[PDB]
């Protein structure tokens, strides 16, 4: 039996606690329970044996850049984090994300995911982006990004519809499997 | 639905799926068994139209297996293995928390609308059974304050650390990373402060406007932050008895936040320690 | 034989859905497809078989097994039959387009066939021979609910069409059908019906 380290950051815009606390309920879409403290845990099979698994809930503003990377040590995987339906997350994630993440540990296996998956092609999300000129972002152009990084995998996902969601976090456990 | 079978239609029933079956592989499963393989959406009430219509309707989610009664161990300190044991087998009555926003939806915070419509479900046997399910026999709702929601909340999490911290105690050879998992996760509530959470919401004159003959129950969530205090204390001392290297910058903000936790509700919140 | 053509192609579906609902049988017994690019120890060989109820496969890395399908859960059990947007054939199969390790060479290109789910994955698979690969494309069009594409399909239409019309001219023996339908007689108006009914 055995324990998985698994850190995730991102922008607060897009709540990825949310999804992280949803899955661990194994709640109905769009009825998880928030609790009050972060660094969620829980323990899945995903082929031969059950792990236990720990994800860190890392707050993602510029601050808690002094506090989040003493935990990055030692973490088997770490998921890097988006809002499909954020263009401004793209240029932090890009800019400043993704880049102290390769530094920081520039060993790790790494998968990008989506989120928002059904608001990127929400029309009246889509129009009103149009309106403030900012871009429903598409895959293929998060494909380019997958593979400038080259991540073990990149999915997209969303927490009202968990749609791949377990797909996104099996993939993840295999990651070091 | 009305297409289903007599004793299936317009009916409700407990499955004692695997031991780790994510809901949606068990309800793949289900439709597997199934045609009219459609689910509803409103997950909690019936509907009434389904009531008589043909075109099977089913919904699926997970519920809680309510802790069991283990007779003659309601005090002894026995080992947990037992009790574990009972937390799932032997067991008939189950419930599950309805998220409900009641109040305000004021931007930062959330805890003054949550209102859970508990929904309790007894059924006439026990599982484990003949059966790896099990036709509800009485279904029951409840209700839930959010003073409420903040205790049971607060408990539920200090019953936690002290399992992680007593699993921990008997056994060596044991992964420290769950300590930095908890130890991280309530030291800072980053993502939103839940304590400055229970101080608007409860703790604010302007709740015991709201509620001033409610008050005999903010003084519970202080004497359970209270008694919360010290299981932290333990909790920090362990850390330190496992401590390595790279959670030396971690153990030492724990610490840090710790006693400045401590001094707070000593003061801050007024509350008094044990 | 145009009065026997008109009457022959003009029954047509029975022999059509004989050989869709036959299509949709082989679909259910199917047998250990082929991967892509499964040369490094990789399972070239598993199953991928319909539900009898033909909403779900199972299917999966499923083992090198040279009997075929087995019988139990698979890697996947589920391929949503509500869904598909259709299966790419030949050229249109992206992995056909592949240009490094995955480069499906040119003798698969008749063999390529990717199911099209969830509008981002694919089940980009090869068939060991032609013959059935038709045979799996008519299947999943017979799920689709649409016309058939094995050569053989034809050669099955024709043959049994023929076979069924040429047992019902047998009646008609010596005898010929006008091309131009025989009058119908006046029928009287009257329903008043002599002698009982039945």
């Amino acid at each position: 039996m055995q324990a998985i380290k698994c850190v995730v950051v991102g922008d607060g815009a897009v709540a990825k606690t949310c999804l992280l606390i949803s899955y661990t309920t194994n709640a109905f879409p769009g009825e998880y329970i928030p609790t009050v403290f972060d660094n969620y845990s829980a323990n899945v099979m995903v082929d031969g044996k059950p792990v236990n698994l720990g994800l860190w809930d890392t707050a993602g503003q510029e601050d808690y850049d002094r506090l989040r990377p003493l935990s990055y040590p030692q973490t088997d995987v770490f998921l890097i984090c988006f809002s499909l339906v954020s263009p401004a997350s793209f240029e932090n994630v890009r800019a400043k994300w993704y880049p102290e993440v390769r530094h920081h540990c520039p060993n790790t296996p790494i998968i990008l995911v989506g989120t928002k998956l059904d608001l990127r092609d929400d029309k009246d999300t889509i129009e009103k982006l149009k309106e403030k000129k900012l871009t429903p972002i598409t895959y293929p152009q998060g494909l380019a990004m997958a593979k400038e990084i080259g991540a073990v995998k990149y999915l997209e996902c969303s927490a009202l519809t968990q749609r791949g969601l377990k797909t996104v976090f099996d993939e993840a456990i295999r990651a070091v499997l | 639905g009305q297409g289903f079978p007599s004793f299936l239609r317009n009916k409700i029933f407990i499955y004692r799926g695997k031991e780790y079956e994510r809901r949606e592989d068990f309800s793949l499963r289900l439709l597997t068994q199934f045609p009219n393989a459609e689910k509803m959406t409103s997950t909690t009430p019936p509907g009434e139209d389904i009531k008589s219509s043909p075109k099977q309707y089913m919904q699926c989610f997970t519920v809680k297996p309510v802790m069991s009664l283990p007779p003659s161990y309601k005090d002894k300190p026995v080992p947990e293995q037992i009790l574990n044991y009972y937390r799932a087998n032997e067991v008939q009555q189950f419930r599950y928390s309805r998220p409900f926003r009641k109040g305000e939806k004021d931007p930062d915070n959330e805890f003054a609308t949550m209102w859970i419509e508990r929904t309790t479900y007894t059924t006439a046997y026990t599982f484990p059974g003949i059966l790896k399910w099990f036709e509800v026999k009485q279904i029951s709702t409840e209700e839930i304050s959010p003073l409420e929601n903040a205790i049971e909340t607060m408990e539920l999490t200090n019953e936690r650390i002290s399992n992680c911290v007593q699993q921990h105690a008997w056994d060596r050879s044991l992964s420290v990373h769950p300590l930095s998992m908890l130890l991280s996760g309530i030291v800072d509530p980053a993502v939103m402060g839940g304590f400055s959470n229970y101080e608007k919401a409860f703790f604010t004159e302007k709740y015991l406007q709201e509620h001033p003959e409610d008050q005999e129950k903010v003084e519970l969530l202080k004497r359970l932050i209270a008694l919360q205090m010290p299981l932290l204390t333990e909790g920090i001392r362990i850390h330190g008895e496992k401590l390595t290297e790279q959670l030396k910058p971690l153990h030492e903000r724990l610490s840090s936040c710790f006693r400045e936790l401590k001094e707070k509700v000593e003061k801050h919140y007024g509350v008094i320690t044990l | 034989s145009r009065p026997i053509l008109e009457l022959k192609e003009k029954i047509q579906p029975e022999i059509l859905e004989l050989i869709k609902q036959q299509r949709l049988n082989r679909l259910v017994e199917g047998t250990c497809f082929r991967k892509l690019n499964a040369r490094r120890r990789q399972d070239k060989f598993w199953y991928c078989r319909l539900s009898p109820n033909h909403k779900v496969l199972h299917y999966g890395d499923l083992e090198e097994s040279p009997q075929g399908e087995v019988p139990h859960d698979s890697l996947q059990d589920k391929l949503p039959v509500a869904d598909i947007k259709a299966v790419v054939t030949g050229k249109d199969c992206p992995h056909m387009k592949e240009k490094g390790a995955l480069k499906q060479n040119k003798e698969v290109l008749e063999l390529a066939f990717s199911i099209l789910y969830d509008s981002n994955c694919q089940l980009n698979f090869i068939a060991p021979d032609k013959h059935e690969y038709c045979i799996w494309t008519d299947g999943l069009n017979a799920l689709l609910g649409k016309d058939m594409m094995s050569d053989l399909t034809r050669n099955d239409l024709d043959t049994l069409l023929s076979m069924e019309i040429k047992l019902r001219l047998l009646d008609l023996e010596n005898i010929q059908i006008p091309d131009a339908p025989p009058p119908i007689p006046k029928e009287p108006s009257n329903y008043d019906f002599v002698y009982d009914c039945n």
